[PDB]
């Protein structure tokens, strides 16, 4: 779960 | 003003408790402010932007958002239905490619660009930059963010989605900017959100409905989604005259809901962005 940093 | 049946994150930032569904906000709605969204671009033609969005710079072959990420983030800042600051002006800077990636040199160039470009624009209430991006630590990237902030722009950056200390990520780790973690609709720290002493504030980041490319909408999750909530809130507060670009992060932290979040590790702030609206 990424949609990021 | 009140938006009924709002996306949960908008309702959350205008309430002292979770579980509400109405977003309450002052009608000024960030008018007169400007927010640069530095990302994969913005589908400016999306009806939800009402002609208030414009691409101003691309580092690739086209200025089109072929990914969707930038359009989603922009929608949370300032779209009619999904946005915090519904009357702000949005400017897109495409530093990420259509796969959502980009080299640090390009990202730095985009920050330096905004620091200069804001001098050519009419933004009487102030300028905000929202950076829903990041990677491993880089002193150069941190420096670029610090310069942008120093130039008079309220810089909001994502903490990152590694469930780790944000000290090892950039530009999250630059102390002078406003580093944003993510929470969910039950007031827990989002399971992927980074944490650590460098975080300044939390905003809604799990299951955030916003604009997408092809004139569509979708729900996605990330500290990328929390960041534009804070960026939009800053624009909104600047327009109301409550704070300035230099001090908005501190003002947001000072006026936040305090102690409401769960699963916050010792040493990380327990502060959730809040607009303090009273009708
Ligand atoms: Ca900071």
């Amino acid at each position: 779960l990424l949609f990021n940093d | 003003a009140a938006q009924t049946n709002a996306p949960w994150g908008l309702a959350r930032i205008s309430s002292t408790s979770p579980g509400t569904s109405t977003y309450y906000y002052d009608e000024s709605a960030g008018q007169g402010s400007c927010v640069y969204v530095i990302d994969t671009g913005i589908e400016a033609s999306h009806p939800e932007f009402e002609g208030r969005a414009q691409m101003v710079k691309t580092y690739y072959y086209s200025s089109r958002d072929g990914n969707g990420h930038g359009t989603h983030c922009a929608g949370t800042v300032g779209s009619r239905t999904y946005g915090v600051a519904k009357k702000t002006q949005l400017f897109g800077v495409k530093v990420l490619d259509d796969n959502g990636s980009g080299q640090y040199s390009t990202i730095i160039a985009g920050m330096d660009f905004v620091a200069s470009d804001k001098n050519n624009r009419n933004c009487p209430k102030g300028v905000v930059a929202s950076l829903s991006l990041g990677g491993g630590y880089s002193s150069s990237v941190n420096s670029a963010a610090a310069r942008l902030q120093s130039s008079g722009v309220m810089v909001a950056v994502a903490a990152g989605n590694n469930n780790a200390d944000a000290r090892n990520y950039s530009p999250a780790s630059e102390p002078s900017v406003c580093t944003v973690g993510a929470s969910d609709r039950y007031d827990r720290r989002s399971s992927f959100s980074n944490y650590g002493s460098v975080l300044d504030i939390f905003g809604p980041g799990t299951d955030i409905l916003s604009t997408w490319i092809g004139g569509s909408t979708r729900s996605i999750s990330g500290t990328s989604m929390a960041t534009p909530h804070v960026a939009g809130l800053a624009a909104y507060l600047m327009t109301l005259g409550k704070t300035t670009a230099a001090s908005a992060c501190r003002y947001i932290a000072d006026t936040a809901n305090k102690g409401d979040l769960s699963n916050i590790p010792f040493g990380t702030v327990n502060l959730l962005a809040y607009n303090n609206y009273q009708a």
